[PDB]
């Protein structure tokens, strides 16, 4: 019913175990489908059979799994899921994924039965602000800003002094620009260097963190007068 | 000091633990002194020097986990067929003698396990025969009566074990050489699945068919020896093959045992009585006994005799024979047999291989619905002078029941069935399919407990000692498993009425832990004549520890097991006390949410409640 | 930062890990530890666990301070205000260093064991008996760490309460200015200042604290190895201002072993007898090389007859001695170096008396392992504590001792510490001493064949047997053979064997005499020796390292300069070591620089000298140059310096190590203390025997760039896994047999002999 | 039962480390192109030593398998049928079998099994 459907991201697990596609029938109207709290990068449904009135028909794909391979297949099947039985529209009973009560009783579970299937729902779910972004900062905030950037598919640019040439945020970034020198004033605070850095790397935006040029309004204004988007409030507000 | 004759492996280990490195060295030195080589004792071609015993023992002390070595300081004999580097190798042929610079892989394994080699043991020359008379080093007598033959070709090894000099010995078996001498000497003879024991460092003599074999006084020791030597060696022995995972460990009580429709005895009247009685005893273990025409198997045996397999022996010896060594070095019966190979060309060898494959089609169709064959080990207890009179015909007859086993890729265990009127022993060999060696052992155990009730079982020449504890088995070690760890909570528990389903799928008991504090247990509305529980993982907070049994279920078999699991149960995962997650029975909410459902958590398990 | 661990279940926003250099420049934020609970109380508990589970070492942090706050009644009852922390009562369960003392280090016992084959010394206390007394007096588990005081001690402010004791040398000891007794459990209050002054008798004393001192382990031990910036309080001796934490069971989350015993004054019969007059008898086992194949008879007599004076250049690496000059049985040491004390590098015994040229030194607990000189005798395990109390100017005499007597003394110290009962300590006395030095050669196996050479077994200390292959000669096959011997003990799994240490043509075997005695181990070894089977065509896994090296850079040259102005200002290998190689071999200096950049150096052993420092040999026989090791050795060598000792090559993996090889240039250290380097090696020592090192040319300034990059794991070491094939190598020798032989026949002569003569002065 | 019906998009395809062409210059181009095409399906290509397999191949030729043809054809050949019915290259290949003992046949069966140990691991 879930991530093993044709086109979804655990389908491969059926091919690994030499499964063979049989058909695409529905349950009888006796089920409810829940989208479990996403934890992994894979979202997973759980089926729930009801002593009525309220179940619906959910879409299923049915596979022949060699007796010889079924062991290999279930070893890939984690809590709170399991293999039990399900009733098809036609009245035949057939092995299927089921789900522990505990499973669909977690915070974040969404009742998905309306959509009648798990495909429908992963389509009713499925916007890049900037292409490359420079971080006018160092240390821990730089690293944290870059995690978000990464997750967003946005290219990131580090800047560093000389003592920082070996720091995490330099490593984490897609690109980096040495500012040369040691002191705060020599490097991170030097607007000219920073803006040249964003130029040099074609960064459309600069995000400052806190400290340094963060609450510096000349700097916010320099960004504006340079066609680089300062990720922060206006020089005036500051 | 103290008598050592007829000690089990366990007897030896017990001595070593409670003794000192020096008084245990003395016991082996003393054992070595009592043995005599050459023609004085025909059983020994050669014996180790006292210096070599020291060497092996220094080697041994050298080890730092002794008391984990299952054969620590245990003496063994090895067929002069099989290389041990401390002694020459002869094949019962004086001018063939050579000094190996390296141990048999098989020997090397036993030494790694702590054993000490005492000597090389006499055999029919080039391991050719079932009689044991065909050695220029002497004719080894039956351990019970010197008028009788010891059996061959592993003659020394049987003798030596039979009188308890040594609790284990190595032989070889192409077409009976590890089975016939067991029957004639009241021993256990284990003939393992082909390729299980390496043949690296044994002199080839029917390479494609040959197996290393073991003699023991009891099942326990045969088992330990098997576990030690059952090891792959693919790149150095072209016929080596790895045992698969999850070997069966017990046949069902139900098993189908086939016996032959026609049992020729060639005039012999005592041995039929032992066989009949032995068959009665198997029936009494609960086995299904089925009478079956062994035609195809005998056609296979005839193919061996008619065919060109003799060219294998010739292939291994022709360079040597052309050396023209002194006639007195040779047994003439052996050599004439081996030279029978000259009349077969390559084309001939193929024609017979074709016929062999054709017979096997028939043989595999026959065995499809059979678990085990039960066969007399041999029809006769030959007198020394009887095989002197008819030096070929006695041999042929002693191979009535042995010749087809290796050609058919079967395993085999020769096991005592008792004594004839004249106080000689014989017995039965149980024949199983590929990789059944552990289950054969167990089947013997079960056979023994009926045939030798009240611990009345003799061993070797020791007609007035009794097996107590020594025929018991560990089964295959956890080493060999590869399956899903599965927790059962309900009707699949030991003693309830679906336990059998685990046995059908060759499950193995692992342990009996409890869940974590997170579970309730229900009794569901009974519909069948079986009542069924469902587990529920809970977290309001109010769960108990529910009791579980955990089994290893082989991966290739899990399909068969889950197919027997009806709604509303299913297999998911469960949390044990220790925090490990493990596959387990679960239950759809719908299951324990019916009218008739009973909250059973109180009892902590499903047994208490039923 | 030296170790960095965070709870993985919390969110922690940080920018640091094991390896990171934290500067004072910008802002000292390390990490932000963020916890998410069901409600305030759940979150406060989670935050405490998270803080408990946060281990960051290498810098002083505010973790303890955080822990105390997160734990307070204040924070929980939510009586929080912008003012609170300004009047918050913070008391560290710890002491504080008001003054450091000359050389005060955290140590433990037995120390950093397990790694002598690598050249990681045990460290731990220099006088282990006093150390363990001190611990026992306070009822510590014997694994507890304590402070070693050398020459004069610290003054410490205690911020919490505990019990204390001092043992070892005579030192005046103060608690809030009232004299305090040694060997008794002193109760310390809080605000107390403990101060221990100058050591009047002996060199060293020991200050124990109930519950031990709380410092992270490195390689199994909390002992300080200062040379390697390893262990103890952040890899070094204490400093003014340091703050060391204790293990109060109620106010602690600690992995230190809780005390075993109630505190108790040491019985006085169990106290060791320190000399009274700067003069000492010191028991040793004869061997390995106290035999006439190496030293003349009479010099062996003089060695034990005359007294030795302690030299001002003595410390935990070893205690240097002044006395009679050695008469040698050989005219030179051949390929292993010209000076007759020079030896095919082999692994030394703790306590060994090493003849670095014509002067000896006692190898102590911070001492070298794989080394290039002969050793005469070895201080008995249980006698080493004496050597830990020597001061310059002391006189000593080495007193011969049988294996058995040596065990007696040792066992008496263990029974003394374990039971703590009057009368159980045995000490040197005339009826314990052998009448005359004995023969260190325990047995000789004759040569049998080409791959199965003669074997010489030498007694090498209370704790070891040295196994030597061949004539005094290099032969690659013998290296594989040693590997096979080691394999035979493992196959055999021997009980009692502690550690086997590979050298060039030898292996040193350490045993536990309580599990196997000398005679027994000898026989097993003789016996396994015959089980070794292999043919000339062997192969081994071999990693190939390509390493940048600056030829004769400033720091290499300065190491020689320092040696000229501080120790020996001229010698035949002075003023320039490379010119010496060039001159004694009759080549141009740039021929020497050519070989270094072309030769394939096979690692034969590790810890020549310290932290996985290799002893390697060119695979091309035409790359083997005559030479010599220093006489006497340097006391200082720079990190990464490359040396040539006779025909052997070494990389000094550690900064500030004694050294004797001819100095030639500099690489990067092949020791990665924090395993942060950019390579696929899973422990700190980058090399393994049978590995290969090749050098490629860089500029001094290009090398300093690489060095900094590599210390921060931003330098990509060129390493390839492959296989060394002896049958392919034999092949190669033939395709160049004629070149090789012509090179070999023409190597020595009268010129090399004049050198060998001069070198010997 | 359950014969596989598809390799994974991932499968491991082995090609030989050494590809002898015996002077032929055109065919190597097609092979190269074909391997390229396989790579492009998403298959993983690994270059592998085919020695043991060519060792196995020579056994068919040097070895005694030629005796299988002789076994299948000798009764007929002994009739000496008209030379013009026979092709001479074939019959001579086939009569080459006479040079093999039963013993020889085994000797070669052994070597075959030894190679197969290596091939099945490979």
């Amino acid at each position: 019913v879930g991530a093993h459907l044709k086109g979804l991201p655990l389908h491969w697990q059926l091919q690994k175990c030499n499964a063979t596609y049989l058909s695409s029938p529905k349950t009888s109207n006796n089920y409810k489908l829940y989208a479990l709290p996403k934890v992994g990068p894979v979202l997973k449904p759980g089926l729930r059979r009801v002593n009525d009135g309220t179940g619906s028909q959910i879409q299923l794909e049915v596979y022949s799994v060699p007796y010889d391979r079924f062991g290999d297949f279930i070893a890939m099947v984690p809590e709170p899921l399991g293999i039990g039985s399900v009733e098809l529209e036609s009245g035949e009973w057939v092995k299927s994924f089921i789900c522990e009560e505990f499973g669909y009783t977690q915070q974040g579970t969404v009742d998905i039965t309306k959509f009648g299937g798990f495909k429908p729902y992963i389509e009713h779910i499925q916007k890049k602000p900037f292409e490359t972004v420079l971080i006018a900062n160092r240390g821990e905030i730089a690293v944290r800003i870059m995690k978000t950037l990464k997750r967003m598919g946005i290219k990131s640019v580090a800047v560093y002094s000389d003592p920082d040439k070996y720091s995490q945020h330099v490593t984490d970034a897609d690109f980096s620009v040495a500012l040369h020198g040691r002191t705060a004033a020599e490097t991170y605070l030097d607007i000219d260097k920073i803006i040249n850095a964003a130029k040099k790397t074609g960064a459309q935006a600069i995000i400052p963190g806190y400290g340094f040029l963060s609450e510096n309004a000349d700097f916010s204004d320099r960004c504006s007068q340079e066609n680089i988007v300062f990720v922060g409030p206006s020089g005036d507000a500051i | 000091m103290e008598s050592t004759l007829g000690w089990s492996v366990q007897d030896w280990l017990s001595f070593h633990s409670k003794s000192t490195p020096t008084k245990s060295l003395e016991l082996l030195e003393n054992l070595l002194k009592s043995q005599k080589p050459a023609p004085e004792d025909p059983a020994w071609i050669s014996l180790i020097p006292v210096e070599d015993l020291h060497h092996q023992w220094n080697i041994l002390q050298s080890k730092s986990n002794k008391e984990e070595l299952p054969l620590y300081g245990v003496p063994i004999a090895v067929k002069d067929n099989i290389d041990y580097k401390g002694l020459p190798t002869t094949a019962a042929c004086p001018s063939y003698l050579y000094q190996p610079t390296r141990d048999s892989y098989v020997v090397e394994l036993l030494r790694d396990a702590g054993a000490v080699v005492i000597g090389k043991t006499n055999l029919d020359q080039f391991a050719t025969g079932l009689v044991g008379t065909r050695s220029p080093y002497g004719k080894t007598p039956c351990v019970f009566n010197d008028k009788y033959v010891s059996g061959g070709s592993s003659a020394g090894s049987a003798s030596v074990v039979g009188r308890g000099i040594v609790p284990l010995s190595l032989g070889t078996d192409t077409a009976g050489s590890g089975r016939v001498p067991a029957a004639l000497n009241n021993l256990i003879g284990l003939k393992p699945t082909k390729g299980a024991f390496s043949c690296r460092g044994v002199v080839p003599a029917c390479k494609s068919l040959d197996c290393v074999s073991v003699f023991a006084l009891n099942l326990s020791d045969a088992e330990i020896a098997f576990k030690v030597m059952n090891k792959p060696d693919l790149l150095e022995d072209e016929y080596s093959r790895e045992f698969p995972k999850n070997p069966i460990s017990q046949y069902p009580k139900d098993l189908t045992i086939a016996i032959p429709k026609e049992v020729p005895w060639f005039g012999e009247t005592e041995n039929p009585k032992l066989y009949t009685k032995a068959v009665a005893s198997l029936k009494n273990t609960g086995a299904k006994i089925v009478v079956v025409d062994f035609e195809p198997l005998l056609e296979l045996a005839r193919c061996l005799y008619e065919g060109a397999w003799v060219a294998e022996r010739y292939c291994a010896t022709r360079d040597f024979l052309a050396t023209n060594p002194p006639e007195s070095s040779l047994d003439e019966t052996v050599v004439n047999i081996i030279k029978g190979a000259v009349k077969f060309d390559a084309a001939d060898a193929f024609k017979f291989e074709y016929k062999r494959q054709g017979i096997l089609q028939k043989v595999n169709l026959l065995l499809k619905d059979i678990d085990v064959l039960c066969v007399p080990t041999c029809p006769l207890n030959p007198k020394l002078e009887e095989v002197a009179q008819e030096p070929v015909l006695v041999n042929s007859r002693q191979g009535t029941w042995t010749n087809f086993v290796n050609l058919a890729d079967l395993a085999a265990l020769a096991v005592p069935s008792g004594f004839r009127s004249d106080g000689l022993p014989n017995g039965i060999t149980l024949i199983g399919k590929k990789f059944s060696d552990y289950a054969l052992l167990d089947l013997a155990k079960r056979f023994f407990s009926v045939a030798f009730p009240n611990n009345s079982r003799t061993y070797g020449k020791f007609v007035d000692r009794r097996i107590t504890v020594e025929d018991e088995l560990d089964g295959p070690s956890k080493d060999t498993l590869n399956g899903v760890k599965l927790a059962v909570v309900g009707a699949h528990l030991k003693g309830l009425p679906l336990h059998w389903q685990l046995q059908k799928c060759n499950a193995t008991y692992l342990s009996s832990p409890k869940t974590s504090n997170n579970y309730k247990l229900y009794a569901l509305p009974k519909v069948g004549p079986v009542l069924k529980p469902g587990l529920r993982r809970v977290n309001d907070g109010t769960g108990s520890q529910i009791q579980l049994e955990v089994y290893s279920v082989p991966y290739d078999r899990f399909g068969d097991f889950i197919a027997m699991v009806p709604e509303p149960l299913g297999i998911g995962s469960v949390e044990l006390e220790s925090g490990e997650w493990v596959k387990s029975f679960i239950c759809e909410e719908f299951g324990y949410t019916q009218q008739g459902t009973v909250d059973i958590t109180k009892f902590g398990g499903f047994k208490p409640y039923i | 930062l030296t170790s960095v661990s965070f709870p993985s279940w919390a969110r922690v926003d940080t920018w640091v890990k094991k390896g990171t250099n934290v500067s004072a420049e910008y802002d000292p934020t390390l990490a932000k530890i963020i916890v998410h609970g069901k409600d305030r109380n759940d979150a406060i508990m989670k935050l405490n666990q998270a803080l408990n589970e946060t281990a960051v070492y290498g810098c002083i942090t505010n973790i303890d301070y955080l822990r105390s706050i997160a734990s307070s009644k204040m924070f929980k009852e939510a009586k929080v205000a912008t003012k609170v922390l300004d009047s918050f009562d913070y008391k560290p369960c710890a002491f504080e260093v008001l003054a450091p003392g000359a050389n005060t280090s955290v140590q433990d016992y037995p120390g950093r064991t397990g790694y002598w084959r690598i050249g990681v010394p045990p460290s731990g206390p220099m006088d282990s008996y006093s150390f363990r007394l001190a611990n026992r007096v306070v009822g510590n588990n014997s694994k507890s760490p304590a402070l070693e005081i050398t020459l004069n001690g610290p003054k410490l402010l205690f911020h919490t309460e505990t019990v204390i004791a001092v043992s070892g040398g005579t030192v005046s000891c103060t608690l809030n200015d009232a004299q305090i007794a040694q060997n008794e459990p002193i109760e310390v209050k809080r605000g107390d200042i403990l101060s221990v002054g100058k050591v009047t008798v002996g060199c060293r004393a020991y200050l124990s604290i109930r519950g031990g001192i709380d410092v992270p382990e490195y390689l199994g031990s909390r002992s300080t190895f200062a040379m390697g910036n390893m262990g103890g309080y952040n890899g070094r001796i204490l400093k003014l201002g340091d703050v060391l934490f204790l293990n109060q069971p109620e106010l602690s989350v600690s992995s230190l072993p809780a005390p075993d015993f109630e505190p108790q004054a040491a019985p006085k019969s169990l106290l060791p007898t320190l000399s009274t007059n700067k003069d000492w008898k010191i028991g040793v086992t004869c061997g390995p090389h106290g035999s006439i194949d190496l030293f003349k008879e009479e010099y062996i007599e003089q060695f034990f007859n005359d007294k030795w004076k302690v030299h001002y250049n003595s410390n935990r690496f070893g205690v240097r001695l002044i006395g009679p000059k050695p008469k040698w049985a050989r005219s030179d040491g051949g390929e292993a170096g010209l000076h007759p004390s020079n030896a095919h590098d082999y692994v030394y015994s703790l306590g060994a008396i090493n003849f670095t040229g014509d002067e000896p030194v006692i190898i102590t607990c911070d001492g070298p392992s794989l080394g290039g000189f002969v050793c005469q005798a070895v201080v008995a395990e249980a006698e080493l504590w004496k050597v830990g109390q020597l001061t310059p100017g002391d006189t000593i005499q080495f007193v011969p001792l049988s294996y058995g007597v040596a065990r007696q003394l040792k066992e008496s110290q263990d029974k003394s510490i374990d039971n703590f009962e009057e009368g159980s300590l045995l000490e040197l006395s005339d009826d314990k001493i052998l009448p005359k030095y004995e023969n260190p050669i325990l047995a000789v196996l004759p040569k049998k064949s080409d791959l199965s050479p003669k074997v010489t077994y030498r007694q090498a200390g209370d704790r070891y047997i040295l196994v030597e292959y061949g004539e005094l000669e290099f032969d690659l096959n013998i290296c594989y053979r040693i590997n096979r011997l080691i394999h035979q003990v493992e196959r055999h799994q021997t009980v009692g064997i502690v550690e086997m240490s590979q050298g060039v043509r030898s292996v040193l075997i350490e045993f536990d005499g309580s599990k196997i005695n000398q005679k027994a181990l000898l026989k097993c070894l003789i016996a396994y020796e015959s089980e070794i089977q292999f043919d000339k065509n062997w192969n081994v896994k071999s990693k190939i390292f390509k390493l940048p090296m600056a030829f004769e850079d400033s720091k290499t040259l300065d190491c020689v300069t320092r040696y000229r102005e501080t120790i020996r200002s001229e010698a035949p290998w002075l003023p320039n070591n490379v010119d010496f190689i060039a001159d004694v071999n009759d080549i141009d200096r740039n021929d020497v620089k050519n070989m270094l950049y072309s030769a394939k150096f096979m690692v034969l052993g590790l810890g020549d000298v310290f932290l996985g420092s290799p002893c390697a040999v060119p695979l091309d026989p035409r790359h083997r140059y005559l030479g010599t090791k220093y006489n006497p050795s340097r006391t200082y060598t720079a990190r990464g310096v490359v040396g040539i000792g006779g025909m052997y090559m070494c990389i000094y993996n550690a900064e500030g190590s004694p050294g004797g090889y001819q100095l030639v240039g500099r690489t990067i250290t092949a020791w990665d203390k924090l395993v942060i380097g950019d390579h696929p090696i899973d422990h700190p020592w980058l090399l393994t025997p049978f590995d290969q090192v090749e050098f490629y040319p860089v500029t001094e300034e290009e090398l300093e760039v690489i060095i900094e990059d590599n210390d921060n794991g931003k330098f990509k070491i060129d390493v390839e896994e492959s296989i060394f094939d002896h049958k392919e190598y034999l092949a190669w020798i033939n395709e160049n047999i004629d070149s090789i032989v012509a090179f070999q026949e023409a190597q020595g002569g009268e010129k090399a002999d004049e050198f060998a003569r001069l070198i010997q002065v």
